[PDB]
């Protein structure tokens, strides 16, 4: 068929009509970002020749490409370590969650470290690790930061986020009861603190339900970590392709160097060695170039991940869709085998209602504009509310300001303004 | 068929018509039944606190269980010449697998940072009473040297 | 080693050029690394065979160097895009992004030149001398719940004040800096107090 | 379409698969770039008459 771009709808746009939500949704979405890849070291002399002195002699008379390839691979490994350090080792102190989990009904046991010691990983981290499944001079250099240390970094970041908000990302951590932290975050997205202080129980229940939906999605729905799996698969495919190319004839009489040496005279043996060296060296050049390109891509992804950690996790971001769809509230990091997972907690408007607006109010031959919010009328009664939530208030001189007469404003209506 | 490696008793079962056995990469693995496993090899790294600070060095053999050949064993391999201390310091020379070295040469596990527990409780906040103006230096390359190479002159001359 | 990044960039470039020069004087499987001796010693068929071999080797070396230069140029371009962005919203303005231009609340920045790069001196605000106070989500007065317009309600043990979030400026609770949004029967943590009406 | 090329390339290796995989990955990446840049919404809104 021809793919459909999405649902087709027409929005009722009028010069005196607005739609304001009367309810909200706390939605938790998951974002996957690769942070690093496997550190592979290739010994060029061992790969091309395989501990044969004569092939090594012909290689060293050929040139110094081996040093260049080793330097490139070493630089790739150090870049991977730096990527891991920059994404994870950001906070200079390891914060510990207090034993009394009094977060005003906001459950966090699914992302907090489990006291039962499952390698000091949260239950979500355990599912993330379990969901992804991971001789010729080819070695795998272990990462500098172990999985437990990465988990401890994530736990410290998460504990600092809960117990201090964004204060610990800008200096010394300052304790906050985590309810006024949510009130501050609501203030950041344009919602007054009264919404939280009226619907705290509902907000906590919705947040726990969203975490549970993430629980079910990670438990049942597979292929949720497609990016990390794709990175691992590409690296494994490239390595396997190099391994397969090790046993190519390249125009020689045999792909086994030892067989050539034990069968053929030194002049013809060395010309066959030259052919094999040319082929294997070209294959290694191709592999190193692809590895460098992939390392650059992974470095860009890790820079993006570090920016997301610093902006979404250590604070509240006003950037649209940078930390999840909707008005971003907070983010929680979770460790992944070769990357990171961001649980973005966001505010989504819902349950909308029609209203009639007016730019200003003409009262006593004067134009009154709202300080913050918008003028809305249901039926024949006029009120002022806030943009992101329907909280009507009586129009009063305190929350409105006067600017000129009501002759130049287009769309102004006649209404009374209460003077207290 | 000539080669270098270690001959080992094989638990795999061959067939009367089969003589050689090759695993992935189409390389010889088992020969008639004896398994061929090449002897241990790997890289050699040197850990030094710099020539001026000291003339002492430690040797790290990566991916080699060097019990066959101050000895420490880590997931990154084995280390010779360093005394294992059970303290926790900031990493100075990154060895790998959460293990670093610092200056006698000692090897330890990385200290992730100062550990403190925020005094988190309801109806309690921490508010600063003073300010600090801090100037932080950040360095970013903007450009590099523009080099032009004439291939005709370079290759031929 | 304060300017270690620029030093690393120029060292990498110098190493690449030095490696190219060294590879120029490599045998590449021929009889000699010099071409004039090949001309003066061999007959035209063997001479052109050795010249072809040297051309192939040097062409491979030059392509390797060019590819490395292209990768490094892409990285430097990314770094320069980052630097231009940092200049754009940290020198030409104030950035609300966390840790983009310094550890702490960024105030302003100063750019300075460098031989092949730029250096930003980020002036940032860092809180210090933290003190512990007793808080409440709202204040109950005349059967009504009062919330601060901006800031937070704190208590020093006996009296309740309202201050700002990033600094301690305690002020008496007043109807001017507080707003009423309901009663005291729904707010968790409500604390009874009086609000001065001027 | 010469059999000698196939004969001399089957022993040369599997570079053709590498190049095809690289080009396929590039093509998939461009499709993803367009998809990410242009499909920021899932509803096709229409301007009122
Ligand atoms: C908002 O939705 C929740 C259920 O999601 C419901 O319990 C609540 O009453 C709604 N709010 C209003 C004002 O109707
Ligand atoms: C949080 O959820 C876990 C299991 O999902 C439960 O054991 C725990 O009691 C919950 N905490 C609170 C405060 O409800
Ligand atoms: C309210 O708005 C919706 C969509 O914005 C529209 O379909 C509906 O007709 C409106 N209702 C009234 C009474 O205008
Ligand atoms: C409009 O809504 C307000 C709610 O504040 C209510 O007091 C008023 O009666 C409503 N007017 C009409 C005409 O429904
Ligand atoms: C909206 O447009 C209509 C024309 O259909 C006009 O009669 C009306 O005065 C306009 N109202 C405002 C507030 O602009
Ligand atoms: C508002 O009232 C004034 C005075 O009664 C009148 O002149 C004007 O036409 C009214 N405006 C509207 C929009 O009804
Ligand atoms: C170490 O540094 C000192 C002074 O900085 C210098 O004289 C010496 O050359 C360096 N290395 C050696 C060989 O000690
Ligand atoms: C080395 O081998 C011994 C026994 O052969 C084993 O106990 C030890 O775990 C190995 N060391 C490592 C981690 O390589
Ligand atoms: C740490 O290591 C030392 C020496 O390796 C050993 O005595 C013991 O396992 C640990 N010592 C202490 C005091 O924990
Ligand atoms: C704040 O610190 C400065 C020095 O940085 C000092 O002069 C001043 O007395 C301090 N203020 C308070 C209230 O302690
Ligand atoms: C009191 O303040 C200190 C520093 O001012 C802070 O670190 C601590 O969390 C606070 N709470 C206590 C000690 O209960
Ligand atoms: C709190 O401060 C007020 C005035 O700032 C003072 O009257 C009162 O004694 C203080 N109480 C304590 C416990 O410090
Ligand atoms: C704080 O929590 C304790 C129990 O942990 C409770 O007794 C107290 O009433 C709470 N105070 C406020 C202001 O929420
Ligand atoms: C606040 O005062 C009202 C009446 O004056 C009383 O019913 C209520 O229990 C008081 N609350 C507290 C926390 O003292």
């Amino acid at each position: 068929y021809t793919m459909s771009l999405g649902a087709e709808n027409s929005v009722a746009y009028s010069n005196n009509s607005i739609a304001i939500p009367t309810n909200f949704t706390i939605s938790v979405t998951t974002e996957i970002l690769p942070v690093s890849m496997t550190k592979t070291s290739v010994d060029c002399t061992m790969y091309i020749c395989g501990d044969s002195t004569e092939c090594s002699n012909l290689l060293l008379q050929y040139g110094s490409f081996c040093t260049q390839l080793n330097r490139a691979l070493t630089g790739i490994a150090v870049e991977q370590d730096k990527n891991t350090q920059e994404v994870f080792a950001q906070v200079k102190q390891i914060y510990k969650t207090p034993p009394i989990k009094d977060f005003g009904g906001f459950n966090f046991s699914q992302i907090l470290p489990d006291p039962s010691k499952p390698s000091k990983r949260s239950f979500i981290e355990d599912l993330l690790f379990n969901k992804v499944t991971l001789f010729n001079g080819l070695t795998v250099l272990p990462p500098l930061l172990t999985d437990e240390m990465i988990a401890q970094y994530t736990s410290a970041l998460l504990a600092g986020t809960i117990t201090s908000g964004w204060t610990f990302g800008a200096g010394a951590a300052l304790q906050i009861p985590f309810p006024m932290q949510m009130a501050y975050r609501f203030n950041g997205i344009g919602v007054t603190q009264n919404v939280l202080y009226e619907n705290q129980k509902l907000i906590a229940n919705q947040f726990n339900s969203a975490i549970g939906k993430i629980q079910d999605s990670l438990s049942s729905t597979a292929s949720a970590l497609g990016k990390l799996q794709d990175v691992v698969n590409q690296n494994a495919q490239a390595l396997n392709t190099l391994v397969k190319q090790l046993s190519s004839n390249f125009g020689a009489i045999s792909s086994v160097l030892n067989d050539i040496l034990s069968r053929l005279d030194p002049p013809e043996a060395e010309v066959q060695i030259d052919r094999l060296i040319t082929g294997r060296l070209q294959s290694l050049q191709t592999y190193v170039t692809q590895q460098l390109i992939r390392a650059a891509e992974i470095r860009a992804s890790a820079n993006l991940a570090a920016t997301k950690m610093s902006e979404c996790v250590l604070g509240q971001s006003k950037r649209v869709d940078f930390c999840g769809k909707g008005y971003h509230l907070m983010s929680f990091p979770q460790s992944a085998p070769h990357g990171v997972v961001f649980l973005h907690v966001t505010y989504v408007p819902a349950q909308e209602k029609n209203f009639t607006t007016a730019p200003a109010i003409c009262h006593d031959g004067k134009a009154h504009f709202p300080r913050e919010g918008v003028f809305v009328s249901n039926g024949t009664h006029w009120f002022v509310t806030q943009r992101n939530f329907y909280e009507p208030q009586i129009i009063t001189t305190d929350n409105t300001f006067v600017s000129g007469n009501c002759d130049v404003v287009i769309g102004i209506v006649n209404n009374t303004v209460y003077d207290p | 068929l000539t080669g270098t490696g270690v001959l080992t008793e094989s638990n795999k079962k061959f067939l009367p018509f089969q003589q050689f056995g090759r695993d992935i990469a189409d390389t010889t693995d088992a020969v008639r039944i004896l398994d061929i496993t090449p002897c241990s090899f790997g890289g050699v790294s040197v850990i030094t606190p710099g020539t001026n600070t000291s003339n002492q060095v430690a040797v790290l053999y990566q991916d080699v269980n060097c019990t066959e050949v101050n000895v420490f064993q880590t997931r990154a391999g084995c280390l010779i010449g360093a005394e294992h201390v059970n303290n926790s310091y900031e990493c100075d020379i990154p060895i790998g697998a959460g293990i670093c070295a610092s200056y006698s040469i000692i090897a330890y596990t990385m200290s992730l940072g100062a550990e403190n527990s925020v005094a988190y409780s309801n109806n309690s906040i921490a508010i600063p009473t003073n300010f600090t103006i801090s100037v932080t230096t950040e360095i970013l390359p903007v450009s590099m040297t523009k080099t032009s190479v004439d291939c005709t002159m370079y290759i031929c001359g």
